């Protein structure tokens, strides 16, 4: 009834965790603030009445 | 002359004037590193803003 009580030993269990997405992950460069993107618009053919 | 005059001391008199310190001056600049990128498009112009 004296003595001072032994720990044993302190596990820190521990496991890092995925993303499930990295393969998206482009990489630029930190300039400018905005950014646009467009395509083209479609254009029909035309039968030509050379009148 | 006295021809002992010789011996007699000739001084020079030695005009002074005392100064005292300058003064120390400061100045600083506060460049950030990521709202001040949204602003210049390329990393040149972000070096040359810097410099």
């Amino acid at each position: 009834k004296y003595l001072f009580p032994k720990i044993n030993e302190t596990l820190l269990i521990d496991i890092a965790l995925g993303n499930r997405f990295n393969w998206l992950a482009k990489e630029q460069d930190f300039i400018g603030q905005y950014s646009e993107e467009y395509v083209i618009m479609d254009t029909v053919p035309i039968n030509m009445d050379l009148s | 002359k006295n021809e002992e005059l010789m011996l007699k001391r000739n001084y020079p008199r030695m005009a002074t004037k005392l100064y005292g310190n300058g003064i120390v001056k400061k100045q600083k600049f506060t460049l950030n590193n990521n709202d001040t990128r949204f602003n210049f498009q390329t990393l040149a112009d972000a070096t040359n803003y810097a410099l």
